Formats: structure tokens, C-alpha cells, sequence
RNA sequence: CCGGGCACUCUAACGGGACUGCCCGCGAAAGCGGGAGGAAGGAGGGGACGACGUCUGGUCAGCAUGGCCCUUACGGCCUGGGCGACACACGUGCUACAAUGCCCACUACAAAGCGAUGCCACCCGGCAACGGGGAGCUAAUCGCAAAAAGGUGGGCCCAGUUCGGAUUGGGGUCUGCAACCCGACCCCAUGAAGCCGGAAUCGCUAGUAAUCGCGGAUCAGCCAUGCCGCGGUGAAUACG
């Protein structure tokens, strides 16, 4: 976007819980435009958190994808002919589009066989702190923060 | 590489067809080689009267031509025999038994096919490209014609390379819809090549 | 008595009719759940009931057909937002703002020549 | 009782021709039941722009084909009066059918 | 068990053990499957010797198999190439025989990529 | 995987040639243009010269040959 | 996939009928 | 378009098959519409000049 | 489906409708930001349309055409071959490498088109391609027709396999005078490479990308995975 700002899109509100996270997050995990097949993933999914944890999926859901939000980042920048690593700060909507991102991607990491298992495992264990999304995110903000040197390349 | 036919840019709007009528998939093509046929007969027969347009019209084995002609007096010929020939030769080439209908065309430098077709006259004659690309415009301007351009291709007064000699002037929006823009092309056959010769009018707005 | 609405979205129609009743839905004879319960969006076309909280108030007989199954979804959104409307328009300051009334004008864009899909321009090389 | 079936390339050739048949059968017939639009067929061409490569414009024409279903009812014996010749288009065709 | 040959399928479905067979596809034990009157579902240890002694009375003379089946193609290729046809020859050069063009892919007849100079 | 219909086609050129051969005895090289002709059993024996566009190469037809076309045995193409 | 003739997206794809996509 | 392929109108093409459409006016081979009898050429040359009944740009 | 009627849907002609008109803030103005009302606004979305000219751009092989050249052959007819040749290289695509998948059964919604030496309901034979019979349809009224992904149920259970259908053997159908070179399609058998792709590189900002099927032109048939259109489901992101 050069003439304008790129005002970001309204998703409607989720269909059981009224949340347009979930809604962010079933757009992440739909493929092909299958939007019922992945409403199907993720709604099974929660299936799958109840009765392994006693807490709403919704709570569980929100918390993990709070866990993976990264606080700073690492860009690339090209200064005096070299290519540096700039480590700056991230605004929240990057925040949430990385967290969901990685979230879906490290559950599709997973050795679940069906695609619900994934999904459910993936949150439950970002939930509780671990799983690939956050050694994603602890691998992004040690590259940032490792990179200190170039703190002042911020721009 | 651009600048589309504006009689066919301006065929629903301002711009009727030659063909008017009807005809299933069955007998749409023999019906079209048929008026083909008519106007390559006719304009091979009538350019020395300057005709304009051929109309073509059917409704049951009758066809209403109806030929615009600057000078219906070469048409007609003496007493009506030149008409009585040409529906002969018409009947003969199809066997359908149709009429015939001269139209007058007042003011002939307002048509430009006519206009095109004076050019490419004065082309052929060994005629002064610019003066006589000058000359039509005015010509065509100083009678109505709000719009007025004509446009001459390459080899220009024989030369060997080619050219476009522009010489237009009034107001042609070509992107107008609303234009009404007669348009007309002629040719001419010179010893050293071809000419191309274009013809623009532009008159009324709506 | 009975209150019609049309409702619209991409290439699909659904007369809806509410006429006071218990609560349940017919949809071209079929119930409202054999036609969907298979998909989830299904649920969004009662929004506007559920706009005005009467959920129980107006029995419903809808006529779909058009496009798929979802923009039928969303038309009789729409229809059932419509016949509401007429109900009673001062529920139209309780729709405005959630934009049920509003019609989804979002078309399939026409195929063009030159590319492959209305805008997939073909991949090259140059080299 | 009688089928009428215009068809035609212009849209307001066929419709002023059908408003004439209604005209000149409602002074001598009965109450005409008006056309019905029978939706157009439409046929397209689609040609490349140059005679050469250039493979990529395409250029593309239609043709369109309008038809008209006046369908009188009552064919009385006095319709005929004004029918049956009086006609202003040329470019359309016209079927009948009992 | 061991049916129609040295081969033994094992723990699978009965049909899907029998594409296991050289001379047997998906069609042909489905069609052995119906004849013999048993359950494709089941798995192969699930099998009843007599269902096993049924299976292989049909199927080992009812079709050409393993080594009459390779002997017959090996057969027929030889002799379109002892007859000089032009698909002995297509066969001869290791070439594609059904019509195919050759200045582009078709490499799974040509074997390797032998790239050259140019 | 190949066949064209019941009732197969040969060329009735050199069909009426070859029974008139037999007819009389084993006339040597016929020449024949005609490649989309189907081999018959009365042709076994004989020896025609199918025409490769070019030239005409003299295939001697035996008995395993049957059923295929004269085409089959004239290569067109020159390679290596 | 839809490449192989003795399936359903097979004849689909082909455009074709056969054992494997009757005309019920 | 060579005069000797304007042969293509016989009566006797001594086959069906053989039996191919050109375009009437130019003698085109190729892209031959068989509604109008005309080439793509032809035809958008004599679509342009209005002498085909019903025939308008296409928009939409 | 009949009676029945033009309310609704649709169909196709005309017309209305949005102009920063109104409100607030800014501003000299143009206009900008926001809001109300509205189906829609700040070019509502998409086409058609692409200036003086540039590339001595492309095509005398669509046609026209100056000059040059051939005229018992550089013209003309025919048979056959060739344009489909393969040690190799590249471009554009199609199909995939699978479980957000594959297969089987049942079942539910679309638009745009085509159709009389045509589309072919339906009945019978055939595993089928198809054949025989034969209704309707000058076609909003009959046919192509089944839409597919989808839903429901069941099977497969992570293995080059119920992934993937290349290659090849055999047996056939149809078009056509004729399928050897060199057609498509059907059936049995065969089962390849392929486990998401190096350097490098492409498309797309919303109903778009992605994915799913449908039709058409040329055409007897068809190497169409092409091209031009049609609708179904339907994202991600834009700090700058
Ligand atoms: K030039
Ligand atoms: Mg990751
Ligand atoms: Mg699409
Ligand atoms: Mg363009
Ligand atoms: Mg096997
Ligand atoms: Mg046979
Ligand atoms: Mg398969
Ligand atoms: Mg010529
Ligand atoms: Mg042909
Ligand atoms: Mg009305
Ligand atoms: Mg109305
Ligand atoms: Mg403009
Ligand atoms: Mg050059
Ligand atoms: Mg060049
Ligand atoms: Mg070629
Ligand atoms: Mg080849
Ligand atoms: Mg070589
Ligand atoms: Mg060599
Ligand atoms: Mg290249
Ligand atoms: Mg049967
Ligand atoms: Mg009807
Ligand atoms: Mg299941
Ligand atoms: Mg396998
Ligand atoms: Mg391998
Ligand atoms: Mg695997
Ligand atoms: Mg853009
Ligand atoms: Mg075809
Ligand atoms: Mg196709
Ligand atoms: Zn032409």
C-alpha cells in the first residue's frame, strides 16, 4: 500500500463463541476455500479440549494464542552494502497474524493423524507453554534481542 | 495498434446497420455471401456516380436496395435504361426478383466516404498530398461539419519512405459515443504503391 | 398474519414468509436442519431473529433456490431481515447498525481474456 | 387461440411492431393478454484482434436474438379486419400457430 | 495363504492381498471374491482353509498368472520384434510404442537423462 | 489394445492382384502404394514391395504376419 | 487423481462414461 | 489463399472427409466460422463496417 | 399435476435512484475526514474504450499491393510419406507426490450456452465404450443433464499404499474410403518416476488468490491438459 493505509478487514464474529479470533483462526485453517471443512477441524478440536481439560475451549484457545504472541522481531536491512539483522518491536496485529499462523503450522508438525487431534494438541500444549509455535516465538525473540548491536538501525 | 473502426464502435448508438434483417443459423451465411455479392457488383458499377452507401433490406425473397448516391442522374441514366440494367444484372446474379431505390446525398462533402474517395482521386492524379488533405478539410468545414480530419498513410507524394500526413481541424471525440462521426476509407492505386486514405466528420451531439 | 420478505446474495433468491407461530422452520418442505446441519454457517440466517430476541415469535416458510447453498444461507438472512423489517419498522434502528438490512453486492467478477481466472495473468520466464 | 412468435435482432423494432398488434386487436378483438419477453439467445464470436500472433485481445462480438409471445386470445372474426397486412418493421420475423 | 503361486499375502483385506497377485487387479479379485462367496472385509489370518482352498481352485486355473502371464508378454514382444514390425522396432531402440512423441518427455521409457552438448 | 471394426477393411487393389497370382502360380515383387491394406491368409508366401514414400521395400510376408498392415513392415523415417 | 481412467474424477475429468461412472 | 484451393467448392470432392470450409471472401483455410462463412479476419473487418445484421461489440 | 390466478421469483423493454444533496469538523476555494439517511456512496463493482508518437516492432503466409523473379516449371493433378523424426535444452500447462486425503454408496443447491442428415428422454442387449428400438423437441414448455467440491454413512490407517496412473501386453467400440506411420474412447492385466522440489523465478489486494465442476467456438472424429466464457465454496496480507 503506497497512496493509502490499508485499513485492516472486519471478519465476522464466530458462529458459537462470537469471537473474531476464532473466525481469524478458521481462515488460517481453511485450504482450497473449504470453509466448513476447517469450521468441522477446529470445532472437533474443541470437542477434543473438553474432556481432556476441564476448562472452556475458548479460554484454553485464547490463552495459547497469547503465549505465542512474539513481543519483538528481527528485520532485514541493507546499510552501507551489508545486510543486517534489525531487531524492532512488533505491532499487535502482526502480533496475532504470526500467532495464528505458527499455530496452525506447528499443529500440521504434529504426528496426530486426523487433522482435530492436531489442532486440540497444539493449543492445549501452547496453552500450557510449549509445542513448536513457542519455540517459534523463542526462536524470534532470540534472534531479536541477539542482535542488540543493531538496536539503533531501528527506523 | 489501437484505434478501433468507429462505425463499428458506434453500431448500437448513432449508427445503423447496412443489413437490416433477419435470418435463422441455416440461412444467415448464404443470405450474407448474397449482399456480398450486391455490393461488390455495385461498387464496381456505380463509382464513377460516388455512392456512399448500399442499405440492404429483407423480408421474404424481396430485397429493398436502397443506394445513396451523390448523383442519381449517373444512376438513372437516360430515360431510366442504367436502372433497368443494373436490375437485370441484379436479378440475374440472384434469382430472388428484388427492387432498387437511388437516395440522393445533398451536400456530398459532408459523407466521407465520398470525401476519402476525392482524395484518393486527387492521389492518383499526381496531386499535392498536403494541399489536397488541406483542401478536403476545408472543404468538408466551411459546410456544417462541426468535425472535420482526414489522414493520408505512407508514401507520401511518392517517396520512398512512408509517412501520415495529419491536417485536422475542428472536433473529432472519437471516444464519444454520442459523436455521430461519419467514417470512410478509400484507396488509391499509384504506380509506386498503395495510399490508404481516412476520412472523419464529425456532426451532432446527441 | 404474515409478513414477506425477498432478500438477496450472489445470484440466489429466498421468499421468506413469517407467519406467528412456534418457532420452526420449513425451507422448500424439507426442515430447516435437513437442508443444512453440514454446514455450520447455516446458523447466521436466524441473525435476525436473534437481533430482536424473539426466536420463538415467528414460524417461518422459506422458498430458496440460487447459487449455493451458502448465498441462500445469506439471502434468507436477508428475507427473514426484510419481513421483520416490515413487521414492524421500528426495528429497522435495531438492524441498521448490525448491517442485515444491508445487500452483499459481492458478485463473481467476469472471466477476461488474456488470463486465466478474471485476473491470474500467465506466469513467464523471459528467460 | 393462435401462437405468435416474433423474433428479431432489434429489441425496439419487435416491441413497437407487437405494440401495433395489440393496438390494431384490441379495437377489433378481445382483451389482448400482452407479450411475454422469452428471454433472449444469445450468441457470441470471439476473434483476435490482428492477423497475426498478438493472441492476447481477442476482441470478442454478440448476437443477439429477441423474441415476443403476443398469444391473442379469442381470434374473433373482426381482428383480422386490421391484421394481416399493415407492417412498418422489416428485420423481423413473425410465426404463426394455431 | 499361499494362493495361485509362491506368493502369500498376509494380514489385509481379502481383495486388496489378492492385488498382491501379478495376474489379479482390483476387478479380478473382486470378480474371484463374488464367485468364491466370500467376504473381501475380512483379513487374510481371518481366513478359513476351506475359503483358502476355495480361493486358489478358482483362481489358479481361471486366468494366465505370474510365469505364464511374463512368459506370454515376453512372448508377444519377441514376436513382434522377430516379425520386424515397426513396434518390434519401437521396442528394439527402447522407444515409446503407442504413438507418443519423443522430442520431449516420454523419458520413463528412455530410462536416465543422458544429457549431451549444446 | 488396438482394432478397427467387424467386417476388416483391405484395400481391394492388390486384393484382386494377389488371388490372381495364386490363380496361376508365385509371380515375383508386386509393387503396392496402398500401406493401409490389412494382411490377409491368401497373401502369405508372396512378396510385395510396400512403398516407404521413397522407395519399394520388398517385404516377403510369412506366416505370423497376418493381421498386421503392409505399413508395419515399410518404416518411413531414417534415424542414426 | 483425476488421471486414472478407472475411477470416477477419471471419467469426470475425460469427460466419459464407463464401468467405473454409469448413467445410473 | 491460393486460386488453385478455391477448388475447395467441388462438387465431387470424391470424399466426405476431404470436404473442408473456407472462408468465401478472402479464402482463408483456418479460423473459418461456419455461421457466418466467413475467416476471423473477414469477419471482424465486415462486423466493423456494419453489414452484419444483429452483430454488436460484446461488453459486460 | 389439474382447476386457477399475475402477489412473489424469473424473464426483457422503459424508468426511477447518488449529486459531497444533508449534518459536524477543517479549508481561501477545490476538496478532505467522519456521520446520518439509503440497497449503494465519496470512481459502488466490472467491461467496452487506450492521445501526438515511439519500437525502420509484426504480418506481402488472411487479403490488398509497387518492384523483382518462375512459366512445358518456383504453375497444376494424384498416390504415399512428412509437418508426430530424438543424444539433448528451454517456455507454457496438466496430473500428482496424499488422512484438511483416497474410495464406495446414498443424497442437496448454479449460471452461461448448444441442439433437425441435430440434441437424443426412455426401453432392451452389453461389465462397459456402444448398438438396436424409439418418445419429444422449428425448442423459458423437449434434450444435452450428471453439476463437482458439499452433506450423510461405510471402507482404507500412514505403507510408495485402496497415494500416484506413466509404460506396456491383450481384448474391443466409434468416427471415417481408410486409424501402420499417426485418432479418441471402453474392458482385463501391467504398475513407473514421484515423500512438496537447487540456484533462480511467477501470479494475485476481495469475491481477488486458491480450489471445484459446467459450456462453447473450430470439428466426421480427435491427441483440448489449449483457448474463450460460466457459476459453486471462498482466504491471507499491505508497517511502510
Ligand atoms: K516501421
Ligand atoms: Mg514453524
Ligand atoms: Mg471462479
Ligand atoms: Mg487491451
Ligand atoms: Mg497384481
Ligand atoms: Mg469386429
Ligand atoms: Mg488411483
Ligand atoms: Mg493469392
Ligand atoms: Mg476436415
Ligand atoms: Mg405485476
Ligand atoms: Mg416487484
Ligand atoms: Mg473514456
Ligand atoms: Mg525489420
Ligand atoms: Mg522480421
Ligand atoms: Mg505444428
Ligand atoms: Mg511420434
Ligand atoms: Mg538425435
Ligand atoms: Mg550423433
Ligand atoms: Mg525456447
Ligand atoms: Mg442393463
Ligand atoms: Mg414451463
Ligand atoms: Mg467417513
Ligand atoms: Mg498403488
Ligand atoms: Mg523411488
Ligand atoms: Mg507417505
Ligand atoms: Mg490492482
Ligand atoms: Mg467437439
Ligand atoms: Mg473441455
Ligand atoms: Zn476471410
Amino acid at each position: 500500500a503506497r497512496r493509502r493505509r490499508a485499513e485492516v478487514r472486519q471478519l465476522q464474529p464466530d458462529l458459537v463463541y462470537g469471537d473474531v479470533l476464532v473466525t481469524a483462526f478458521i481462515n488460517k485453517i481453511m485450504r482450497d476455500g473449504k470453509k466448513n471443512l476447517a469450521a468441522r477441524i477446529f470445532y472437533d478440536a474443541c470437542k477434543i479440549i473438553q474432556e481432556k481439560t476441564g476448562q472452556e475451549p475458548l479460554k484454553v484457545f485464547k490463552q495459547a494464542v497469547e503465549n505465542v504472541k512474539p513481543r519483538m522481531e528481527v528485520r532485514s536491512r541493507r546499510v552501507g552494502g551489508a545486510n543486517y539483522q534489525v531487531p524492532m518491536e512488533v505491532s499487535p496485529r502482526r502480533q496475532q497474524s504470526l500467532a495464528l499462523r505458527w499455530l496452525v503450522q506447528a499443529a500440521n508438525q504434529r504426528p496426530e493423524r486426523r487433522a482435530a487431534v492436531r489442532i486440540a494438541h497444539e493449543l492445549m500444549d501452547a496453552a500450557e507453554g510449549k509445542g513448536g509455535a513457542v519455540k517459534k516465538k523463542e526462536d524470534v525473540e532470540r534472534m531479536a534481542e541477539a542482535n542488540r548491536a543493531y538496536a539503533h538501525y531501528r527506523w | 495498434g489501437n484505434k478501433i473502426h468507429p462505425i463499428g464502435f458506434r453500431l448500437g448508438i448513432t449508427r445503423d446497420w447496412e443489413s437490416r434483417w433477419y435470418a435463422g443459423k441455416k440461412q444467415y451465411r448464404h443470405l450474407l455471401l448474397e449482399d456480398q455479392r450486391i455490393r461488390g457488383l455495385l461498387e464496381k458499377e456505380l463509382y464513377s456516380a460516388g455512392l456512399a452507401r448500399v442499405d440492404i433490406e429483407r423480408a421474404a425473397d424481396n430485397v429493398a436496395v436502397t443506394v445513396h448516391v451523390a448523383k442519381p442522374g449517373v444512376v438513372i441514366g437516360r430515360g431510366g435504361e442504367r436502372i433497368r440494367v443494373l436490375r437485370e444484372e441484379l436479378a440475374k446474379l440472384t434469382g430472388k426478383n428484388v427492387a432498387l431505390n437511388v437516395q440522393e446525398v445533398q451536400n456530398p462533402n459532408l459523407s466521407a466516404p465520398l470525401v476519402a474517395q476525392r482524395v484518393a482521386e486527387q492521389i492518383e492524379r499526381r496531386f499535392a498530398v498536403r494541399r489536397a488533405i488541406k483542401q478536403a478539410v476545408q472543404r468538408v468545414m466551411e459546410s456544417g461539419a462541426k468535425g472535420a480530419k482526414v489522414i493520408v498513410s505512407g508514401r507520401i507524394g511518392g517517396a520512398e519512405q512512408a509517412r501520415t500526413e495529419w491536417a485536422a481541424q475542428g472536433r473529432v471525440p472519437l471516444h464519444t459515443l454520442r459523436a455521430n462521426i461519419d467514417y470512410g476509407f478509400a484507396l488509391a492505386r499509384t504506380t509506386y504503391g498503395v495510399l490508404g486514405v481516412k476520412a472523419y466528420i464529425f456532426l451532432g451531439e446527441v | 398474519e404474515q409478513y414477506y420478505g425477498t432478500g438477496r446474495r450472489k445470484e440466489a433468491v429466498a421468499r421468506v414468509f413469517l407467519r406467528p407461530g412456534n418457532g420452526k422452520v420449513t425451507v422448500n418442505g424439507q426442515d430447516f436442519n435437513e437442508y443444512f446441519q453440514g454446514l455450520v454457517r447455516a446458523v447466521a440466517a436466524l441473525e435476525p431473529l436473534r437481533a430482536v430476541d424473539a426466536l420463538g415469535h415467528f414460524d417461518a416458510y422459506i422458498t430458496v433456490r440460487g447459487g449455493g447453498k451458502s448465498g441462500q444461507i445469506d439471502a434468507i438472512k436477508l428475507g427473514i431481515a426484510r419481513a421483520l423489517v416490515q413487521y414492524n419498522p421500528d426495528y429497522r434502528a435495531k438492524l441498521k447498525p448490525l448491517g442485515f438490512l444491508t445487500r452483499d453486492a459481492r458478485v463473481v467478477e467476469r472471466k477476461k481474456y488474456g488470463k486465466h481466472k478474471a485476473r491470474r495473468a500467465p506466469q513467464y520466464s523471459k528467460r | 387461440k393462435i401462437r405468435i412468435k416474433l423474433r428479431g435482432f432489434d429489441h425496439k423494432t419487435l416491441d413497437a411492431s407487437a405494440q401495433k398488434i395489440v393496438e390494431a386487436a384490441r379495437r377489433s378483438g378481445a382483451q389482448v393478454s400482452g407479450p411475454i419477453p422469452l428471454p433472449t439467445r444469445v450468441r457470441r464470436f470471439t476473434v483476435i484482434r490482428g492477423p497475426f500472433k498478438h493472441k492476447d485481445s481477442r476482441e470478442h462480438f454478440e448476437l443477439r436474438t429477441h423474441n415476443r409471445l403476443v398469444d391473442i386470445i379469442n381470434p374473433n372474426r373482426k381482428t383480422i379486419e386490421q391484421l394481416m397486412t399493415l407492417d412498418l418493421p422489416t428485420g423481423v420475423e413473425i410465426e404463426i400457430k394455431t | 495363504a499361499r494362493i495361485a503361486g509362491v506368493e502369500i499375502p498376509r494380514n489385509k483385506r481379502v481383495d486388496v492381498a489378492l492385488t498382491y497377485i501379478y495376474g489379479i487387479g482390483k476387478a479380478r479379485a473382486k470378480e474371484a471374491l463374488e464367485k468364491t462367496g466370500i467376504n473381501p472385509a475380512t483379513r487374510v489370518k481371518d481366513l478359513t482353509e476351506a475359503e483358502v482352498v476355495r480361493l486358489r481352485e478358482y483362481v489358479e486355473n481361471t486366468w494366465k498368472l505370474e510365469g505364464e502371464l511374463r512368459a506370454e508378454v515376453a512372448a508377444n514382444i519377441k514376436r513382434l520384434m522377430d516379425i520386424g514390425c515397426y513396434r518390434g522396432l519401437r521396442h528394439r531402440r527402447g522407444l515409446p510404442v503407442r504413438g507418443q512423441r519423443t522430442r520431449t518427455n516420454a523419458r520413463t521409457r528412455k530410462g536416465p537423462r543422458k544429457t549431451v552438448a549444446g | 489394445p488396438r482394432s478397427l471394426k467387424k467386417g476388416v477393411f483391405v484395400d481391394d487393389h492388390l486384393l484382386e492382384k494377389v488371388l490372381e497370382l495364386n490363380a496361376k502360380g508365385e509371380k515375383r515383387l508386386i509393387k503396392t502404394w496402398s500401406r493401409r491394406s490389412t494382411i490377409v491368409p491368401e497373401m502369405v508366401g508372396h512378396t510385395i514391395a510396400v512403398y516407404n514414400g521413397k522407395q519399394h521395400v520388398p517385404v516377403y510376408i510369412t506366416e505370423n504376419m497376418v493381421g498386421h498392415k503392409l505399413g508395419e513392415f515399410a518404416p518411413t523415417r531414417t534415424y542414426r | 487423481g483425476k488421471g486414472d481412467r478407472r475411477t470416477r474424477r477419471g471419467k469426470i475429468w475425460r469427460g466419459t462414461y464407463g464401468k467405473y461412472r454409469p448413467r445410473k | 489463399a491460393r486460386k488453385a484451393l478455391i477448388e475447395k467448392a467441388k462438387r465431387t470432392p470424391k470424399f466426405k472427409v476431404r470436404a473442408y470450409t473456407r472462408c468465401v471472401r478472402c479464402g482463408r483455410a483456418r479460423s473459418v466460422y461456419r455461421f457466418f462463412g466467413l475467416c476471423r479476419i473477414c469477419l471482424r473487418e465486415l462486423a466493423h463496417k456494419g453489414q452484419l445484421p444483429g452483430v454488436r461489440k460484446a461488453s459486460w
